[PDB]
Parts: structure tokens; C-alpha cells; sequence
């Protein structure tokens, strides 16, 4: 059952009972990537990025759209970009709903589930409403988005937004000082270290550990430079301050996609 | 910029510490949310019952395949050989070869169900518009001797709707 | 992403978390019980199928 | 549910034991205890005192046993086969069993034989009771409950346990 | 006609225990805004006849590495002390009547959990083995947490039987006095019949199944049935050793209705919980009884004890 | 004579039930194959159950608290009496040598 | 004579009423199995409990992308399930195996390792084509007991 | 206060919907036995109910009879058989 939707096989020898050492054995996904893009074209092969992870689907091709713009020399033009924020700063609200959650189903609750993916859905049909599909759509290309938006999605946009802050309040008088929660995770699992920077780790195990660096205010993506936010750092390096950046993390987005709905200006795609 | 979280002290003095010691020996928190905010029930359900009502959609979702025909039929593919040579999957398979009259048309027209990973680029690829992903989830059959499609199962499964799907292009068709 | 010049690409290797965040359990958790081992996991947000990479 | 119903309890009692007192591959050892406790709060529970039979469950074959099952997963056995295992168990048993039977077979399998084992008669419980009595909480073993009377009884066991642990918070 | 007020007993409450199962996802339904079984009932009040019947024809294997003479004493036990328990227990008329019989149930209640010991070592290795000792370790635990806190409030009525507990609590609901005891007797009957907030016993996050893994559908209805068969018991005690209500010699019939609408409300509160908190990792599971609930125990013995005898109140009993 | 015939009529329906779900179905005529492939999701496991202490004393440490809240029983049998300050001067004597027993050993539990 | 056909309005209509799934896990299929069991299209409590240990389940489900070293695994756990089983797959890639079908280190169709049943087709599969795909699998025992024992 | 409220509603739910017949009827089909507002005509035996614009999702409903084309009766309902029109009206599409 604690396979986080995923499939991993981990082997420990526990000393009597602390585990002191763990080795565990990734590779039952694999299925033969790398070796099968060389094999197809360059728009031909765009969905095999979108079904790499489930959870954020426009987050990935943001990140290879970008990486062949440049070889191109090429920019979107303002209207494209502007979604790119919209809805690349609308799934940060997909991996963070999961993962205060059913990381939150191991520690045993049940309703923290049963609660939330209620709301999960009303997002679901702004992926459908949009182009087509239930998770995975092909929508970002090389060449900025593939097609407009209906006439809509403005007024489901902003009706939506309003009402979200208070289930994210339904997520913390249910865990943050309730104490069989709090007990569960403090001061656990602790790497304060400058190897937690050594390893090479990126965002959240980071900024919520000290080290203050993030790459969305430090490099510019696709016009991110023109809206305000504040990047949350933790305290110490355990657990419960890597969730609290991630409830601070869901109420700094609510500030982006109220700030992106004012500026879209009217152009081509 | 920043911000800071969990970072506190506690305040000591014997106005607080009573605030915490009402707290931890007699549970004044912990049936604040659970003795509470669980209860809340009685809201209404959210549930679709699903054998008889069913869910929204868009019109532009994708699905079951189809091949249209004009007015009075000309089996609207014209075998040109694109839908074919787009598809990542590669599920599609096509044999022209020229018709009595001298038209060209299709022989053999195979989309294979199993791969076909619902792109999308098949349905933007067709210049002459034939080709069409239909908005009906009817499937689940119990033998894979079967979902492998050919011509002659297409066209019936797309002329057993063109009623939903010629209504469709014509809401969408203006964006793209 | 290299590419050769032409239409078909060469290497196209992509990196995700997952070879960092759980390169790190083995280092993280010796220590502490057997039932934090299930979660420490959930912090790092590992997700597979990514490790594809 | 005659008058014998006493003297059934116990040869099952007495047959309780020599399940275990030979040997029996110690995790039916408890098996052969628990029905031997039991079987033996059973004849107690007559004879009229209760508090003092309904104890033995709560702190000796209810709460010690289970310690005495709690190991033997740490000193655990084998899995070699256990029970029937080795071919020697069943030979010592029985001429235990019959050693009784035979006893009682003529011990009184007749008018008297002889002496020694004709003392003893048996049937109506002729001893178990006497005459009628009044009432305190019964009569007997309701009264169990001195801290008046017994206290040099008491603060020697009651210190004695105190020292348990002090042993035994050492050699561990 | 004695044995047909028995089995009178037996059979009418199986049904319970039966369609417990469906309240159990109505009311844990609604807590996660969703309907509770439906399609099949029409109201799904017809559910638990179709759920009895796919078990038993559902073949149950053994484990070819299994004892077999183990795997049966014990389940063959698991709805014994389970069915034995609710015996002496007056609603209002008990069907024995036992002199000193409270102290009966803690006979009772020991003796189940050596029918776990057995289970989960009869069969085979490290899921059930070491998974069906620490399980043990728990539940002897938290008995010295128990008997002391039910034995306080005796020293406030004066006996060892139930009949004189009805006489006690006419006017004063005897959750006033004491009611620092009585938030004990409940995280412990919750604790000690592995239930929600300490789970572990039956495994879903720690292991994958705690001491029901091996049993196909054939022996798991017993436990399924017995774990149930508990856990209705003690919360139809406790609503006799707490909340009272008022016998009446004349409509003895108005005392279980209004009892039942008590032990009955007060049961709704293991599913009202399991919507809820998570789980303790056992160190901190035991690790908070020592240390933290039995400090207390001993020191409301030291004041139950004294306070009759310092108002000159000791009651009537011997 | 009517305890008996209410335990006897419990476990009668229950040692029953054993039979009638256990081995009605189990002389049944499907497959059921040999193989050794039982004993779930740990295959072989090949070990002896090693000694864990911390797992033990937990037993130990119990069973010497259990025995005198057998002497600690009577008590409200015991508040009925004669001369009572032999009481309540004696009674209170069990329950401290029950907790300082605790204070000592409180220096080291471990792990429990 | 009649009685045994009139038996099985009870025993064909028990094993279908009452279902206990596993699943697996693994690919992105999981997360459109997910929301079967969140509230919108409630899985449970329409007959169906989600998931329990591999013992006790009845109709086990693949989701995901079955490489080579998850066959050893999976044909293991087919077996233990008790005998009423089934097994319905779903997702692209339990068909035939979606895209990755040309690769290296992917068994081509999960039908090759077990006798599936039911089938059912795309990424996800919309969440609905799901539901409907069971409500075939309710409605795939029409099957009779009689007529083994009382034809032959 | 509350008692007799929201029962008038289902009194004439029950008692005005059917009688007895047309309830129990209703019920054992599904539980979804609350009684839209409109009706509709098509097509052969499979009405559509339309609830009043008093709900999302599930504020449109449909009704199966019997036997469409060599079809068991009733108590085989799947979902395939509606008329291929209302997919442009009951999935909400339009
Ligand atoms: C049977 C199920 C079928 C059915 O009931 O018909 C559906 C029918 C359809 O109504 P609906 O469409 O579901 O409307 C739901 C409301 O929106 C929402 O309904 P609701 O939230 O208003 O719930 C109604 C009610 C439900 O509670 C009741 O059962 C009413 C008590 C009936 C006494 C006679 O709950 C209460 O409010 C309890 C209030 C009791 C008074 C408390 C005030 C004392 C304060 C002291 C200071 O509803 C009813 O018949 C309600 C009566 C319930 C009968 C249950 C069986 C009888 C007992
Ligand atoms: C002069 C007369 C005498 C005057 C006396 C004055 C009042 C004294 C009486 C107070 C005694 C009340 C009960 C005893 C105290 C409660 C038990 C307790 O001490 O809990 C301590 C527990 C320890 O937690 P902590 O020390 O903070 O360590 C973890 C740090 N991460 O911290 C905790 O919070 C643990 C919380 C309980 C754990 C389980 C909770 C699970 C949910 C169950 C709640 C349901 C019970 C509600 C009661 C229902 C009653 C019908
Ligand atoms: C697996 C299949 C094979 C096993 C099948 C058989 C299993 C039997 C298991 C027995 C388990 C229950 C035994 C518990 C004994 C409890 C007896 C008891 O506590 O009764 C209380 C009562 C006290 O008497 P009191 O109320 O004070 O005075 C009344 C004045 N009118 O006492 C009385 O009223 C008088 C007592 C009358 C009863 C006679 C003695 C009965 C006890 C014999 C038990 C034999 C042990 C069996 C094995 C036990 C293993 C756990
Ligand atoms: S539809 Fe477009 S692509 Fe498919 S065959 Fe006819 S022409 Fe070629
Ligand atoms: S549908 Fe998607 S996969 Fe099937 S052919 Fe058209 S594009 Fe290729
Ligand atoms: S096809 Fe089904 S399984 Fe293969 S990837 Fe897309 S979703 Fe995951």
C-alpha cells in the first residue's frame, strides 16, 4: 500500500529495531525513454514529456518548449506567454493539493482526502474546457500555445479563485497544531547539512531548509518578471517545516492567478 | 523576497503558560477541528448517479473514431497518406489503390485501439477533413481479437452518430 | 537536449528530482524507526516513473 | 450434572497435567495449563469460596501465562517439527495415565479394597457442607480483605515486591 | 424454557454486529460528502445478506506451512469470549446473576488476547510473526490502566456487582464526580480493542494487514465478527458504569429503550473518531502510558480513596 | 446448574461454525495447487526470531505492577471495619511502594 | 429438478453484488482510478469496497506499464487470489501496451502474462469509461453453475 | 420544527408521484427517485426528466424502460443506449 501511486521495492537491514541502513531498488518503471526519442520528430514526440509525471502536465513541455525556443531563436509572442503563467501557476495548486495529502493518507487520515478531491475535480475540467483531454493534454508546443481558449473559462477563472482560500483552511485547523499530527512529524528525518546542498537537491528540501535560492525570481522564464510574490523559507531543517512551505506555497499562487487575470492583453497565439 | 515560518517563542509568562497548560491536560485543542470540522455533514452529497445522470463535458473532447461522409457519400478520405505519417503512436495503417471510376480511395484503413495514445494529431492533420475523434465512450469489449479496427467497422461507428459529431466542428471549428 | 542539425533529434536526456531526493533516504533516515521511514518518503514528494530519467 | 460433577473436574485436572509433565515441545506446555488452571479455578469456584477462585484468571493464568508465552518466541524453538516430533514422548506417557486408571479402577471397584484406599467413601459429599449459616459479605473468603488484623503480613510482602525490580533492573 | 432465552441472545444480536458493517460507511460516508452503500438495497439496509453469502462460498486456503492444529483452537475462541462476555450484564435483568461478576469481565477481558498470541504465531513468518507479537505488547499495557481506573469509581458504590451500580447512579450520572477518570475509560477501550487512533494491531499504514492476513474469506468472517463482538460490549459497559438510567419496576420495558438509545449514540463515537486522527508509531504508543496516563491513575487512587472516609460517606456495601 | 448449559451452547455454535466454513468448501473440487507458492509478499524468510530485548522487558515489566493490584483488590471490601486509621495509614502504604517502584526504573526505560 | 436454476438467482447474483478490488498502481493510470473512489463518482458504496490485502480480493486490476521486472511479481500475485477471480485491465497500456510498445524493456500486453477479461482504452481512460467498464463486469455473470453438475 | 418541514415535500414526493405504485417502481430501479419538474419527448421508452436549474451535474436525468433492439428487459440497464442526439444533450456538451 505505501507506494505513492509509483511502484518501488526498498531493502533494509534494521538493527532490532532502527533501520541503519536502507538500499532500496528503483528501475521497475523504466520502459525505455531516452532510446525512443531519438527515434521521432520534434512535434511528434511532445506527449512523451506530458506522461512522464501524472500530476503536473502544463508544468512539463513548459520546460521543453523552452528548451527549443532557444535553439530557434524564437519567442512566443505576449499572449502566449500570459498563459503560460496561468496555467503553469495552476498546477503548482495540482502537486501541492497531492502532496500535503496523500503523503497524509500513510500518516492514516482519511478525510484530508475524501475532503479535498472534491475541489481537485473543478479544476480537471479547466484541462478539458481548454483543449480536450482528462490529465495528459498536449497543449504547449514550440511555438507558444496551440490554440485560444473558448469564450469562458474568465468568469469560471475568477468565480473559482475567490472561493479556494478556505478549503486550504479546511486543511489546516485538520493538521497543523493537531498534536497527533504535529507529534508525527518534528524534527525528523533532519539535513541541515551543506551536503543537503552538496547532493545537488533543488527547490523544497531547500528553501524550506535554509539555503535561500529559487529559479523562478533568480532567471527569468516567459514573462514571470512583471508579477509580485514572496518565495516562503523555513526555520529547521526537518519535516514539519518542508510541509509549512508547502500550505504557504498554495496561498502565494492565489495571488498570481488573481494578478494574471487583469494583465492579458490581446494579440495573436 | 522572503518570509518566515515557524519561527516563535513562546511567551513565558503565567497569563500564557496557563493558555497551554488548559490545552494539553484537557484537550481544550485536538476537538476543536476533529470534535468540529469533521461534523459538518450535513452538507449535501456530491455525487453523480452514474447509470443515469452523467458528468459535463466540452466539445472538444476526444475519443471513438469515425469517418464522415459529404452529402451524398463520397467516404470523405481521400488517402493522402498524412493522418498516417503524424501519428506518434504509429497506430494507423493505410493501403490505397485507385478506385474503378479513377478516384483514388482507401483499401485497407486500420486504427488499432490499443495504441492509440488520444492525441490529437489525427484530427488536425486531415487538409480534406475526414478523419475525427468521435465524443462516445462506448468500449470495453471482452476480447482483444477485436479493438483493432477495420474500414467497414469505422464508417457504421461513424455514421451511427453524425448528429452529435456534425454539431460539434461547428461550435469549434472557428477558433482554430 | 543536443541536436544534430536536422529534422530527428540525438540525446534528449531529461533530469528530474528523484535522483536527488531519494538519493538522500539512505543518508536521511539512519537513525530514526522503522515507522518514519514510511514518512520521511512523502516529504520529498517522489513520484516515479520520472526517475525514467 | 449429578453430585459427581466435583470429582470429574478434578482426574480431568489431575489428567490436566501430565500432558506437560513429561514432554511436550513447550508451546502446547500452555495448553496443557491453561485447561489444568482452568479446570482448577473450576473446582474451587465450589466449596463456596468465589473471590478467591476468580483471581487465579486475572493474575496468574490470565496475566503471569501470557509472559510465560510472551517468551518462547524469544528463546524460541526450532521448527524441527515439534509435538509428535521426536519418537519418544508417547512411551512415557500413558503408564502415568493408566497408573491412576488403575488406581482407580479397583480402587473402589467394589465393596472395599482394601485399607489404605478404603477410607475414603464417596457420593453424597458427605463433609461439603455443614448444618446453615447466617451471612457475611458471605460467610468465609468474603472476609479476605484485612488491613486491620494483618499489616507485619503485609509490609513484608508489600516491601519484598518492591525489591523485585531493583534485581531484576540489573542482571537485564 | 432457560435455553430459549439464551439463544434468544446469541442469534438477535449477530445481526448487529452484521449491520454494524453498514453504518459503518453511512456515517463515515457523510463525513466525506458522499451516500453510503445504495445501488443494492434499494436503501443498502439489504447489503449485509449479499456480503454473509460471498465468504463462505469463497475458497479458504491454508498456508501450506501451517500448523493446523493452531488454526482452528484459536479462531474457535475469537467467538467464544466474545459471546461468553455478554453474559452477566444487566439490561435491566442480567441472565445470571453473578455475586462479585465485574470482576468477571477483566477475567474475560485477559484472556482474549492470548487468542491473537496464538493466531499470528500458528501460522507463519514475519507479517504475523513478529507482527502478531507487538501487538501482544500492547494490549497487556494497557490493562493496569484499566482495572485501577475501574476500581477507583468502586470504592464510590461500594461493591463488586451491577446491580447495585444501577441503585447508585439514580440522580447524579456518575460521569460528575469522577469525570477526570472517565476520559480514561475511554482511550482505553479504544486503545486495548485496536481501534482508530491506535491502529496498529491490524495493520494498514504500519505493515499490510496485521493478524487477519492469512485467513481467506472462510475463518475471516469469525474475526471480522469477533473484533465487532468486542467492541459493541465494552461501549454497551461502559453506559452501565457511567451514564445510568433509571430502572422502573413496572415498565421494565421503558429502561432498555431509553438504554439503548445511550449505548447507542455513545458507539457512534469509534466511527466518529476514525474520520479523523492519524497514528502513533509505537514507540510513542506506549511511550505516552508510563510516562503520561498512569502517573494519574495511581495518584486519583490516593483520593477515591480517602475522600468517603473524609466526609464520613462510605458506602453501603461489603 | 444453568451456567454450564449458557457456556457449553456458546462455544457449540462457535466450534461448529469452524467446520462449516473452514471445511465444507476446503474438501471441495477445484484446483488448490501444491505449490509452494503461499506465505505472502516475504517468499522464503529463512531465520530463527531473534532475541529483542526491549520487546521483553515489556512483559517483566507488567507482571510485577499486576501483582499487588491483586493485593491492592480489597479495598472496598476493606472500607467496612473496625478501626479504620490502620486503614487509610496502611492502604496508602501499597500504592507508594507501587509508584516509587515505577520512579526508579523511570531512569531507564529505553525504547518501549 | 427446477430447483438448482432458481439457486443461482442467489449465488450468481452474490459474487457479483459484492466486489473487492485490488489495484495496482503504477503509471499515470493510477490517478484517474483515484477519483473513482473520491466523491464526485463515488466507487464505493455503489457495492464496490476499494482496496484490500492481496488474500482477500476478488477481481485484481492493472493500471500502468508492466516492464519485464514487474512480470515476475504480478503472475505471482494473480494466483493467491481466491477462486471467483477475474482480471480486467485497462488503460493503453495494459492493451498492448500504449506507446512503449516498440521499446525494449516493456512486455508487449499484459494479456500474455494473464487470462484477461475486460478491456478497456486510452490514456486515461476518462474516468467514466471506467464504471462502465465494470458495469459490464456485473453484467458479465450471466454465467450458470448448473449445468456441469446437473447437465454432464 | 423541523419534523414536518422539509415531509411535506416527500409526502407529496411519494404520495403524488404514482401513488404506491409509481414510487416503489421508481425506487427499485435507482435511488434517484426524486421527481424532476419538465419532462421530455424523446425517443422510444427513455423519457428525460430535467431537474429545474437547481443543481450542477446531477440537474439532468434520464429514464430506461424496456427492451430497445433484442435486449433483456429492464433490471440490464449499461448506459450505451441512449439515443445518439442527447449526446449533445445529457453529457452537458450543449
Ligand atoms: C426515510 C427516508 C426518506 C425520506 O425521509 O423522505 C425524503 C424527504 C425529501 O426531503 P429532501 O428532498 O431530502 O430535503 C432535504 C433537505 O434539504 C435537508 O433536510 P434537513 O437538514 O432539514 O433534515 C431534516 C431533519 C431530519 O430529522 C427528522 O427525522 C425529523 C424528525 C421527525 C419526527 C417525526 O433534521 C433536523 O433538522 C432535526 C431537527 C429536529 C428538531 C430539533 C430542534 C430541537 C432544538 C432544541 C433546542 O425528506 C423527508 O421525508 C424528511 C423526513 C425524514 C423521515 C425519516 C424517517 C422518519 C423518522
Ligand atoms: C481536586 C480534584 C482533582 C482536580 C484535577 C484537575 C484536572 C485534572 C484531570 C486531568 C486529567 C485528564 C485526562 C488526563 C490528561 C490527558 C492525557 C494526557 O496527559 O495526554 C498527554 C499527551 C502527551 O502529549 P505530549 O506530552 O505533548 O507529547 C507529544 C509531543 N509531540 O498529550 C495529548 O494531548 C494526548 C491526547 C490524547 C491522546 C489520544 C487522543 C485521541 C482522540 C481521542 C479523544 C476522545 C476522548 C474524548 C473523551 C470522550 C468522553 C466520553
Ligand atoms: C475449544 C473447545 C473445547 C472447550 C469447550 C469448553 C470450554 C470451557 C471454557 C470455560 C471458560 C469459562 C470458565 C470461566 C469460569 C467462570 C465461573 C464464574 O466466574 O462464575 C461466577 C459464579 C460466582 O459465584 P457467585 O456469584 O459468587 O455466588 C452465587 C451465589 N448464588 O460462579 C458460580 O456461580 C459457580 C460456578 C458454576 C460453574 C462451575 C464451574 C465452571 C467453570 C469450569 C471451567 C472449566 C475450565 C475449562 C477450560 C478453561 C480454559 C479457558
Ligand atoms: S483523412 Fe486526411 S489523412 Fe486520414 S487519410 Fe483521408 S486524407 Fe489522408
Ligand atoms: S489518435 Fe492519437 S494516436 Fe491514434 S492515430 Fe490519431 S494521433 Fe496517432
Ligand atoms: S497509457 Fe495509460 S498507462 Fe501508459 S502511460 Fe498513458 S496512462 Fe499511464
Amino acid at each position: 500500500h505505501p507506494a505513492a501511486h509509483g511502484v518501488l521495492r526498498l531493502v533494509m537491514e534494521l538493527s532490532g529495531e532502527m533501520v541503519r541502513k536502507c538500499d532500496p531498488h528503483i528501475g521497475l518503471l523504466h520502459r525505455g525513454t531516452e532510446k525512443l526519442i531519438e527515434y521521432k520528430t520534434y512535434l511528434q514526440a511532445l506527449p512523451y514529456f506530458d506522461r512522464l509525471d501524472y500530476v503536473s502536465m502544463m508544468c512539463n513541455e513548459q520546460a521543453y518548449s523552452l528548451a527549443v525556443e532557444k535553439l530557434l531563436n524564437i519567442q512566443p509572442p505576449p499572449r502566449a506567454q500570459w498563459i503560460r503563467v496561468l496555467f503553469g501557476e495552476i498546477t503548482r495548486l495540482l502537486n501541492h493539493i497531492m502532496a500535503v495529502t496523500t503523503h497524509a493518507l500513510d500518516i492514516g487520515a482519511m478525510t484530508p482526502f475524501f475532503w479535498m478531491f472534491e475541489e481537485r475535480e473543478k479544476m480537471f475540467e479547466f484541462y478539458e474546457r481548454v483543449s480536450g483531454a482528462r490529465m495528459h493534454a498536449a497543449y504547449v508546443r514550440p511555438g507558444g500555445v496551440h490554440q485560444d481558449l473558448p469564450l469562458g473559462l474568465m468568469d469560471d477563472i475568477y468565480e473559482f479563485s475567490k472561493n479556494f482560500s478556505l478549503r486550504i483552511d479546511e486543511l489546516e485547523e485538520m493538521l497543523t497544531n493537531n498534536r497527533i499530527w504535529r507529534n508525527r512529524t518534528v524534527d525528523i528525518g533532519i539535513v541541515t547539512a551543506e551536503d543537503a546542498l552538496n547532493y545537488g537537491f533543488s527547490g523544497v528540501m531547500l528553501r524550506g531548509s535554509g539555503i535561500q535560492w529559487d529559479l523562478r525570481k533568480t532567471q527569468p522564464y516567459d514573462v514571470y518578471d512583471q508579477v509580485e510574490f514572496d518565495v516562503p523559507i523555513g526555520s529547521r531543517g526537518d519535516c514539519y517545516d518542508r510541509y509549512l512551505c508547502r500550505v504557504e506555497e498554495m496561498r502565494q499562487s492565489i495571488r498570481i492567478i488573481s494578478q494574471c487575470l487583469n494583465k492579458m492583453p490581446p494579440g495573436e497565439i | 523576497t522572503y518570509k518566515y515560518v515557524n519561527l516563535r517563542e513562546p511567551s513565558m509568562d503565567m497569563k500564557s503558560v496557563t493558555d497551554r497548560a488548559a490545552q494539553t491536560l484537557l484537550w481544550t485543542e485536538l476537538i476543536r477541528g476533529l470534535g468540529m470540522t469533521l461534523s459538518y455533514l450535513f452538507r449535501e452529497p456530491a455525487t453523480i448517479n452514474y447509470p443515469f445522470e452523467k458528468g459535463p463535458l466540452s466539445p472538444r473532447f476526444r475519443g471513438e473514431h469515425a469517418l464522415r461522409r459529404y452529402p451524398s457519400g463520397e467516404e470523405r478520405c481521400i488517402a493522402c497518406k498524412l493522418c498516417e505519417a503524424v501519428c506518434p503512436a504509429q497506430a494507423i495503417t493505410i493501403e490505397a489503390e485507385p478506385r474503378a471510376d479513377g478516384s483514388r480511395r482507401t483499401t485497407r484503413y486500420d486504427i488499432d485501439m490499443t495504441k492509440c495514445i488520444y492525441c490529437g494529431f489525427c484530427q488536425e492533420a486531415c487538409p480534406v477533413d475526414a478523419i475525427v475523434e468521435g465524443p462516445n465512450f462506448e468500449f470495453s469489449t471482452e476480447t482483444h481479437e477485436e479493438l483493432l479496427y477495420n474500414k467497414e467497422k469505422l464508417l457504421n461507428n461513424g455514421d451511427k452518430w453524425e448528429a452529435e459529431i456534425a454539431a460539434n466542428i461547428q461550435a469549434d471549428y472557428l477558433y482554430r | 537536449l543536443v541536436s544534430d542539425g536536422s529534422s530527428r533529434p540525438y540525446r534528449c536526456k531529461i533530469k528530474a528530482p528523484g535522483f536527488a531526493h531519494l538519493a538522500g533516504l539512505d543518508k536521511m533516515s539512519k537513525g530514526h524507526m522503522l515507522a518514519d521511514v514510511v514518512a520521511i518518503i512523502g516529504t520529498q514528494d517522489i513520484v516515479f516513473g520520472e526517475v525514467d530519467r | 450434572m449429578m453430585l459427581y460433577i466435583v470429582f470429574i473436574l478434578s482426574v480431568i485436572f489431575v489428567m490436566g497435567f501430565v500432558g506437560f509433565s513429561s514432554k511436550p515441545s513447550p508451546i502446547y506446555g500452555g495448553l496443557g495449563l491453561i485447561v489444568s488452571g482452568g479446570v482448577g479455578c473450576g473446582i474451587v469456584l465450589n466449596f463456596g469460596g468465589s473471590f478467591l477462585g476468580l483471581m487465579v484468571f486475572l493474575i496468574y493464568l490470565g496475566g503471569m501465562m501470557v509472559v510465560f508465552g510472551y517468551t518462547t518466541a524469544m528463546a524460541t524453538e526450532q521448527y524441527p517439527e515439534i509435538w509428535l516430533s521426536n519418537k519418544a514422548v508417547l512411551g512415557a506417557f500413558v503408564t502415568g495415565l493408566l497408573m491412576e486408571f488403575f488406581m482407580v479402577y479397583y480402587v473402589l471397584k467394589d465393596k472395599e479394597v482394601e485399607v489404605v484406599f478404603e477410607f475414603n467413601g464417596l457420593g453424597d459429599w458427605v463433609i461439603y457442607d455443614t448444618g446453615d449459616s447466617g451471612f457475611f459479605s458471605e460467610e468465609a473468603m468474603g472476609i479476605a480483605a484485612l488491613y486491620s488484623y494483618g499489616t507485619w503480613l503485609v509490609i513484608v510482602t508489600g516491601w519484598s515486591l518492591l525489591i523485585g525490580v531493583v534485581v531484576i533492573m540489573e542482571i537485564t | 424454557m432457560f435455553m430459549i432465552n439464551i439463544l434468544m441472545l446469541i442469534i438477535p444480536i449477530l445481526l448487529a454486529v452484521a449491520f454494524l458493517t453498514l453504518v459503518e460507511r453511512k456515517v463515515l460516508g457523510y463525513m466525506q460528502l458522499r451516500k453510503g452503500p445504495n445501488v443494492v438495497g434499494p436503501y443498502g439496509l439489504l447489503q449485509p445478506i449479499a456480503d454473509a453469502i460471498k465468504l463462505f462460498i469463497k475458497e479458504p486456503l491454508r498456508p501450506a506451512t501451517s500448523s493446523a492444529s493452531m488454526f482452528i483452537l484459536a479462531p474457535i475462541m475469537a467467538l467464544g469470549l466474545a459471546l461468553t462476555m455478554w453474559i452477566p450484564l444487566p439490561m435491566p435483568y442480567p441472565l445470571i446473576n453473578m455475586n462479585l461478576g465485574v470482576l468477571f469481565m477483566l477475567a474475560m477481558s485477559s484472556l482474549a488476547v492470548y487468542s491473537i498470541l496464538w493466531s499470528g504465531w500458528a501460522s507463519n513468518s514475519k507479517y504475523a510473526l513478529i507482527g502478531a507479537l507487538r501487538a501482544v505488547a500492547q494490549t497487556i499495557s494497557y490493562e493496569v490502566t484499566l482495572a485501577i481506573i475501574l476500581l477507583s469509581v468502586l470504592l464510590m458504590s461500594g461493591s463488586f456487582t451491577l446491580s447495585t451500580l444501577i441503585t447508585t447512579q439514580e440522580q447524579m450520572w456518575l460521569i460528575l464526580p469522577a469525570w477526570p477518570l472517565a476520559m480514561m475509560w475511554f482511550i482505553s477501550t479504544l486503545a486495548e480493542t485496536n481501534r482508530a487512533p491506535f491502529d496498529l494491531t491490524e495493520g494498514e499504514s504500519e505493515l499490510v494487514s496485521g493478524f487477519n492476513v492469512e485467513y481467506a474469506a472462510g475463518p475471516f468472517a469469525l474475526f471480522f465478527m469477533a473484533e465487532y463482538a468486542n467492541i459493541i460490549m465494552m461501549n454497551i459497559f461502559t453506559a452501565i458504569l457511567f451514564l445510568g438510567t433509571s430502572h422502573n419496576p413496572h415498565m421494565p420495558e421503558l429502561y432498555t429503550i431509553n438504554f439503548t438509545i445511550k449505548s447507542l449514540l455513545l458507539t457512534m463515537s469509534f466511527l466518529w473518531i476514525r474520520a479523523s486522527y492519524p497514528r502513533f508509531r509505537y514507540d510513542q504508543l506506549m511511550h505516552l502510558l508510563w510516562k503520561n496516563f498512569l502517573p494519574l491513575t495511581l495518584a486519583l487512587c490516593m483520593w477515591h480513596v480517602s475522600l468517603p472516609i473524609l466526609t464520613s460517606g462510605i458506602p453501603p456495601q461489603t | 446448574m444453568n451456567l454450564m448449559l449458557a457456556l457449553l451452547t456458546n462455544f457449540t455454535l462457535a466450534t461448529l461454525l469452524v467446520i462449516i466454513a473452514f471445511w465444507l468448501p476446503q474438501l471441495n473440487v477445484y484446483s488448490e495447487k501444491t505449490s509452494p507458492y503461499e506465505c505472502g509478499f516475504d517468499p522464503m524468510g529463512s531465520a530463527r526470531l531473534p532475541f529483542s530485548m526491549k520487546f521483553f522487558l515489556v512483559a517483566i515489566t507488567f507482571l510485577l505492577f499486576d501483582l499487588e493490584i491483586a493485593l491492592l483488590l480489597p479495598l472496598p471490601w476493606a472500607s467496612q471495619t473496625a478501626n479504620l486509621n490502620t486503614m487509610l495509614t496502611m492502604a496508602l502504604f501499597l500504592i507508594i511502594l507501587l509508584a516509587v517502584s515505577l520512579a526508579y526504573e523511570w531512569t531507564q526505560k529505553g525504547l518501549e | 429438478e427446477y430447483v438448482v436454476a432458481k439457486l443461482d438467482d442467489l449465488i450468481n447474483w452474490a459474487r457479483r453484488s459484492s466486489l473487492w478490488p485490488m489495484t495496482f498502481g503504477l503509471a499515470c493510470c493510477a490517478v484517474e482510478m483515484m477519483h473513482m473512489a473520491a466523491p464526485r463518482y463515488d466507487m464505493d458504496r455503489f457495492g464496490v469496497v476499494f482496496r484490500a490485502s492481496p488474500r482477500q480480493s476478488d477481481v485484481m486490476i492493472v493500471a500502468g506499464t508492466l516492464t519485464n521486472k514487474m512480470a515476475p511479481a504480478l503472475r505471482k500475485v494473480y494466483d493467491q487470489m481466491p477462486e471467483p477471480r477475474y482480471v480486467v485491465s485497462m488503460g493503453s497500456c495494459a492493451n498492448g501496451g500504449g506507446y512503449y510498445h516498440y521499446s525494449y524493456s516493456v512486455v508487449r500486453g499484459c494479456d500474455r502474462i494473464v487470462p484477461v477479461d475486460i478491456y478497456v482504452p486510452g490514456c486515461p481512460p476518462t474516468a467514466e469509461a471506467l464504471l462502465y467498464g465494470i458495469l459490464q463486469l456485473q453484467k458479465k455473470i450471466k454465467r450458470e453453475k448448473r449445468l456441469r453438475i446437473w447437465y454432464r | 420544527m423541523e419534523l414536518l418541514q422539509v415531509l411535506k415535500r416527500g409526502l407529496q414526493q411519494v404520495s403524488g408521484h404514482g401513488g404506491l405504485r409509481g414510487y416503489l417502481r421508481v425506487l427499485f430501479r435507482a435511488n434517484d427517485v426524486r421527481v424532476g419538474t419538465l419532462v421530455g419527448e424523446d425517443k422510444y421508452g427513455n423519457k428525460y426528466y430535467e431537474d429545474n436549474k437547481q443543481f450542477f451535474g446531477r440537474h439532468r436525468w434520464v429514464i430506461y424502460t424496456t427492451e430497445m433492439n433484442g435486449k433483456n428487459t429492464f433490471w440490464d440497464v449499461d448506459g450505451s443506449m441512449v439515443p445518439p442526439e442527447w449526446h449533445r444533450w445529457l453529457h452537458c456538451m450543449t
